């Protein structure tokens, strides 16, 4: 989610970055935002080792870094079905 | 309903739901013909007052545009699953 408090009309890309995470095929989202809100979407990332992860996601204009912020992600083991019969 | 009118964020105010199972399936359905009665004395009181504009959809997409853009709405229905017409019947599949 991306928050808009300019009075004009914004348009952001943002990339992820994290020590397993990995972007499945974004190398910048672009978005195009209207003054004075927000703008949310989700994005597709595969996760390749279990345990406390670490998200980084930053804010990315004409290649340079806007804004980042980090968050905080436990990902699970996955876990096989029963033997079909 | 006026309680909405208090918050500024409240541009267009939609309900919708069946029109003919509420009063078909309550425990006293003659009841809930007053009821309705009730409801549109009291829904005119507010519309009087310039407190809320009781119209038709039509009116309201020509009259509101729609100014935000939203790209991408997931599968599902108001039950927030297809459960009901596949799986909770065992003879579904």
């Amino acid at each position: 989610t991306i928050r808009n408090q300019l009075e004009k009309e914004i348009r952001v890309s943002f990339a992820i970055g994290g020590t397993g995470f990995s972007s499945v095929n974004n190398d910048l989202e672009t978005v195009k935002m209207n003054p004075n809100s927000s703008y949310t979407r989700i994005i597709p990332v595969k996760a390749k080792f279990i345990g406390k992860h670490k998200m980084v996601v930053s804010a990315i204009s004409k290649g340079l870094i806007i804004d980042s912020k980090i968050i905080d992600i436990n990902v699970k083991p996955k876990l096989l079905p029963n033997p079909r019969l | 309903v006026a309680e909405k009118w208090f918050d500024k964020n409240v541009k267009v105010l939609t309900i919708a739901l069946d029109g003919e199972n509420w009063m078909s399936f309550s425990v006293n359905p003659p009841l809930t013909a007053y009821f309705l009665d009730k409801m549109i004395i009291y829904l005119e009181t507010l519309s009087d007052n310039k407190f809320i504009k009781l119209s038709t959809l039509r009116e309201i997409y020509n009259k509101v545009p729609a100014n935000r853009i939203l790209t991408n709405i997931p599968t599902n229905s108001w039950l927030g699953t297809f459960r009901k017409w596949r799986g909770e019947v065992p003879q579904h599949e």
